[PDB]
């Protein structure tokens, strides 16, 4: 459900999807990380489609009886909060060489695992969960690890993948951010 | 240890040297905890953060937890998020509303004004026939409180009895604040979310950055950031380069503004044409101009301050943020973004997302700053880099850069002269130990 | 085999159970994950089955020839070593607002891979060895990792996720405990 | 750095108040290794642990890794695990039975006493036509020896020649140990399995709640502990208060114990129906009642204690640890759990599974206990907060809350005179250069 | 491609390989992966074909204009680069009892994901991508972190586990070695 | 803090005592970047690491990160890897081609000599009419350099202008190091690809193992090293021991060296037959012996050597690294091959090879020592185990153990003659302030 709130779980369909449908939905997250991972911004960028909303809403530390306060709302300041046209001036700042932030580049590890996929009432679109375990390194020693959840909406595209990202929303299991920047993509 | 005749030495404002070694040395660090953010006014958020009774908001002054809570009177008060018996974290939450703090270790319970009026078995345990009767006094044992005070919504406090109010301390650079801070009768609110994160370096590069340190994006900083927001068809080759600007230099306190002139390019680049039209043309600014008579603010674009120590933001970018310090080595960035409250929706929803594009943790300018303070802290961790003499000298005796149309002292945009004073008020604040002589 | 030493490797059936069956119990436990990601404490307490042993042993530091000291062993002193009872009990805690080692609430993600199923000689139950990363943070800047091995029973069950745990062993790669606490389960 | 008289100041018993920084200076950390850790009596593990010739246990004295080892004349000795060469670590088990301790550098080998044996190419590098004929002998590069003493079961060490033997040390607080100890003739033993785990706080937190503070078990700190030892029919409206009891404090030594009197439902809630009947009722009850006279031990319940600085244990539940220190900011807890060596194995079985489900790292009255500590040593990195005057009032000058039914110095259930002597002990090791003064 | 650069993503096949395959070679994986975890060195080192070649490149830092620098190259020096002959000889250090920086032993977990297959020209024959977690912790404290990914040329195979190794080549996620040896097997 | 007097007391070379506190004192550290690291020839790289105009390899010296870069002339510069402006790191890659380096902050760009040659808006911002008229001069902001001399092949740097020059300071131990540098008129190469790893121990544990140790590979550490390499139906039964060899003490500076003599299987477990063949036998091995007339050098098998602080090398396998320091308890490691440039390629290809096997991060013979260093280096975290008396006496008056086939001091190879004067020579450093009387 689109607008299960990020602090409860996902709403996995009653029954899991088919083989098939799991192993093509994993298969193109392993292949967008292989991008990410080897810095193919131009191609995972292709990946992103035209009405993309990526996101990733800030977290925050709350007692008991302000839980429902933990995450910063939809329309409030956010870690991330883009469209097609903002991602595309990222990538072009990633793909310039004057990114200093990122020259020299990260060292990343994009882990995918918990692949839960539900089917869609439109054909050709889903709603998957996942897991990361984002490993990132640079320079001599500096060493970030982010972990998480990811909500996605997929659809099937004709590119040589065979989906585009419609929706991307990032759990970040973090409140203060513990890196110096959120200078890779999730 | 150090002499205040060692820590002068330190920064030579009439020859334009730093000594490296005030950004890394603990010892001057725990100096600058007892002598700078130990009396210095520092800003804790805004006060639409705590608009109703009880609402709260914990954060930091230095090192120390705080909590900034609005009281039954609508004043704010400010005390140690510190249990008084065995040293607790009183709460828990980043904020929330509150009719009492409770100590979760043994249950003493605190009003909102931060008094003990709760102590467990006080009848059974800690007196005898009446509560005092032997020597334990509930009023005997609050969290150490803060002096508070507000700026145009913004939430300052201080620990230091002596020192002097806040506008006094604001010397000659209110009107500076309020380019950002009072173009509307209406003010100004915070859009929820302070974003919070963590960089391994020492506050004041990022405290000199915003203070004085317009040259860094008018040469290599900036470039890809730039370039993010340009269309397709654009490239850096067709963006033009910008010179004419002035700087500004608190008479005294350390705080620095700059900003270029009638050039709405280095603006146009972060905030979108959108935003730039509001803050140029049309009935909110002209507004604006009436009510910040002193400083020819439609002229002004991408303006940068601080208001020393730690205290920085962007007029007409809107990103505001507190450098806490964690060490000589890191700092964490609390920021969050300001709107004037009676902007159209339309115009607070392009503040709110160019800000995340831009001057935030992800920010396309942000990651590129942090990185150059990061390198740097790491490169002193040598011993010959560690105490390298730098060079503070840009616009030193180098006359006719200052600017009539600006109350106080001003420079070029590309100058150090705002830098200047800051390292040199930083100077004074270590080693002059009374405000006797250190007050304006 | 269920009494296998934690020091030994996972007896594996000669050739990998069908596809399917793969699938369901790697869905299974990707919905565990996320129950226990979102704090979803009693639905998670509903999988434990009445006959529920959850045990991880302490793990010592030993030189060649005293390797099989290593575990300390069943009957002894444990992290844990509990029944559908105490655990009970401690979802109970969980659920209180008055646990303050969870009060406020930890960050967690349960990654699940390297899932490797036998079928047992009772038709529905399964034993499962899986390696996990447990990554927890909390207030501001707390970050605990956790990685291991559990080695579980498994029973098919009327449930909606179709599965109940009726024996959960975990190895934990650590000897000394580097956490403040076990405040999270595995 | 610090005088004996600034020493002194940090603790006032007389007024009831305590200088935070005695929680985070480094500098009062150091002097804590040398002149607290340094000649204490420290528990190392049970006699149980090292039964048969040879057997050892790798533990802790301070930061200084030590090797517990069983002589072949039963005895135990102490000596630190570090080769004379050049400093590697001699054993690397957590424990096992040994023949000789060889050092795997240079092989240099030690036999089970901690004296060198075994040189290699001793005879042609070392001398000249016989052992020891040009400087080199082998009995001068032993690895420094610690004193042992045992106290019914327990192994304790100390490196001090000058320091008082430990029953001397142990002032008045035996009897109290022997609640635990000494229920039988058998004596106990430790269930198989010491858990390690580290917890970011200063010892003395630890060291001082096991002393003295049943308080946050009476208020706030456990009762989602208590909740999940209920059935689901019961919650935590029909649990009644607990307000009767007596507190302990050594005279001599900083040692403290506290515990509820003929209110068995705090021991219920931590160990069950069939040890709370074990622990009061039947033959083993009766016997422990005689072998205890000085105390009326079967009115006692939920029992806390510590044996200065960091010996702390549970009586009833029978945990037991020590807490090793690792800085100003951190410690390991090493817990074990000791059993009467002669009770039923059904009951030994109900205290193995009890203890794993409370007072464990895993466990639900452990868990929130450390998360107190932690969030107070985060609070104590403030500059403001690191010099806190905290409260130790409680009970002070408080009249009539002894009890003459137990030896020594009593007070309240809730109450700090055990904290109070505790950190007045150790602003005397802290202070005073010599036992010809500090000794009782 | 067994010669695309190590910076540059798997060309994986247009299509993903069946589900059988998939399940085959995954589980093969984590068998390799708890019989590294569990010491049972002797049974790894039989999964090595005779022809094995195993390497680990050294990782350098690079601005933009020297990126193609990245990489230290074959017939250079490197971190791993073996033949059946020096793996065997690691083998019997390993189970020699004399292996001091293995003596305790560490304790390891291999998280194996993100595996993309394609078959290669000679039947029996793949080339396998994969992402790895290999969390290592030893003595009382002591834990190192290491993530890349493992580009193999496996080999269909007539033992218990079905394939053999024929080829890996581990991309480290660091360019400075953060660990104080490589003591582990990746 | 540390007077002269009792740094020269933690090291005593005439009993052969050593104090553990040289290993962990941060005080003592921090004097060691002054005092050592400061006025030190520091192995930096080879000639071949940057054999063409404007190449650079960015290393370090102690904590400073430098850069060494060829010039236009054939020379080597060393300059600090520093910016002067505000200290940002101005190289930020490992090694490549530069016609320029440019600081990233604000744009101040270096020639490869190091000077400072373009200021962005120096015209408009730096001075009034002309370049330097108003104090800023870009000729006085270069980075610190350090003088910089080569040794058959090798690049060393020392900061202080009034050191020895390179060959004064090498005393005595020349040979001993061309036994690896200049065994051919082609000189030797790099093999590219310098390993980097981190190592949680003091730098002078490697240091010293380079310097004296053959003792513990002649004993236990590096048996399943030695068992790595064997063939199948051999086992460590079959490999005999070793007895006969020598070290060198070198007459000044710290310098030591060790080796087996006419035994080859010492080199032939590391390096296989084909390179002991190389290194004995045929024209090579003529030639070397022909340049290297001072010592025997056919009859050396297995040698080790350091160079005075932190140059170490295997001559034979022909490991090369160097310790940089990261406090008293880190370094890293930075390791790389060389060989005569003139060898056959199945020459290169096997030295290769056999280096990768054995002395890497991942190799069968470092592992195993580092394990020991990083253990040692854990113990001393202990206050008693911190300031134990280690033993370095062996060998220490006893007689009849030099060679006189060698230049210099020597003894046997199993011996601490060279260690105690690594550790006289540092506690000089370390204790007299001026080369007036430090150098030789
Ligand atoms: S520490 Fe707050 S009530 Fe005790
Ligand atoms: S360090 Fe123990 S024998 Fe050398
Ligand atoms: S810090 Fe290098 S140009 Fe400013
Ligand atoms: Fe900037
Ligand atoms: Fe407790
Ligand atoms: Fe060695």
């Amino acid at each position: 459900m689109i607008s299960t709130p990020l602090s409860k779980e996902f709403e996995w369909p009653a029954k899991p999807v088919s083989l098939e449908l799991q192993h093509q939905v994993e298969q193109f997250y392993y292949r967008e990380a292989q991008l990410l991972d080897h810095h193919a911004f131009q191609a995972w960028f292709a990946l992103l489609a035209e009405d993309i909303h990526y996101w990733m809403p800030i977290r925050t530390v709350r007692t008991a009886r302000e839980q429902g306060l933990e995450y910063v709302p939809a329309g409030a300041n956010a870690h991330f909060d883009d469209t097609h046209a903002t991602m595309y001036g990222r990538i072009r700042q990633k793909t310039s060489d004057l990114n200093w932030a990122e020259d020299p580049p990260s060292r990343t590890r994009h882990l995918v695992s918990n692949v839960i996929v539900r089917e869609m009432d439109t054909p050709g679109t889903l709603e998957v969960a996942s897991a990361f375990l984002l490993y990132r390194s640079r320079l001599e020693r500096q060493v970030d690890v982010f972990a998480g959840e990811r909500r996605d909406v997929l659809r099937i595209a004709d590119n040589p993948l065979g989906f585009q990202i419609a929706k991307r929303t990032i759990i970040l299991d973090q409140s203060t951010v513990l890196a110096n920047n959120l200078s890779v993509f999730f | 240890n150090w002499t205040p005749d060692a820590i002068r030495a330190l920064v030579d404002q009439d020859n334009g040297k730093l000594d490296a070694r005030i950004y890394a040395d603990q010892d001057l660090y725990q100096l600058e905890l007892e002598r700078v953010f130990g009396r210095s006014w520092l800003m804790l958020g805004h006060e639409t953060h705590i608009p109703k009774i009880g609402d709260y908001l914990t954060t930091y002054m230095g090192e120390d937890p705080v909590i900034m809570v609005r009281q039954k009177d609508q004043s704010i008060k400010v005390f140690l998020n510190q249990c008084r018996h065995r040293g607790m974290r009183i709460v828990r939450s980043d904020g929330g509303n509150a009719k009492a703090f409770t100590c979760t270790y043994h249950g003493w319970a605190y009003d909102i004004a931060g008094n003990l009026v709760n102590v467990p078995f006080e009848k059974e345990a800690f007196c005898d026939k009446k509560e005092g009767d032997c020597g334990f006094d509930k009023a005997d044992w609050g969290p150490l409180q803060a002096r508070v005070e507000t700026y145009k919504g913004l939430v300052f406090a201080n620990w230091d009895p002596e020192a002097p109010d806040l506008k006094t301390y604001l010397s000659d650079a209110m009107p500076y604040m309020d380019v950002m801070l009072d173009r509307t009768e209406a003010g100004t609110e915070a859009i929820g979310g302070i974003q919070k994160w963590v960089i391994p370096c020492n506050w004041k590069f990022a405290a000199e950055q915003f203070c004085s340190d317009m040259y860094h994006a008018g040469t290599m900083s900036h470039l890809s950031g730039v370039l993010a927001g340009l269309p397709p068809e654009m490239d850096l080759t067709q963006i033009q380069l910008s010179k004419n600007g002035n700087q500004f230099r608190s008479a005294w306190g350390g705080h620095g503004a700059g900003w270029f002139i009638n050039d709405s390019s280095i603006l146009l680049s972060v905030v979108g044409p959108k935003i730039t039209q509001y803050w140029t043309q049309g009935p909110a600014a002209e507004k604006a101009a009436r009510r910040v008579p002193q400083l020819p603010i439609l002229d002004m674009f991408g303006q940068h301050m601080t208001v020393f120590p730690t205290c920085s933001f962007l007029p007409g970018i809107n990103t505001i943020r507190t450098w806490h310090p964690r060490g000589p080595n890191e700092v964490e960035v609390w920021a969050f973004v300001l709107v004037d409250a009676d902007a159209p929706e339309d115009i607070k929803e392009e503040f709110r997302l160019q800000n995340i594009r831009t001057f935030n943790a992800g920010g396309v300018f942000e990651q590129d700053d942090g990185e150059n303070w990061v390198e740097i802290q790491r490169v002193m961790r040598g011993h010959k880099a560690k105490s390298t003499s730098l060079c503070a000298k840009m616009g030193l005796n180098v006359p006719n850069k200052n600017n009539p149309a600006y109350p106080g002292k001003t420079a070029y945009v590309y100058a150090e002269e705002a830098a200047r004073g800051m390292y040199h008020h930083w100077s004074r604040m270590m080693s002059e130990p009374s405000w006797d002589t250190l007050k304006p």
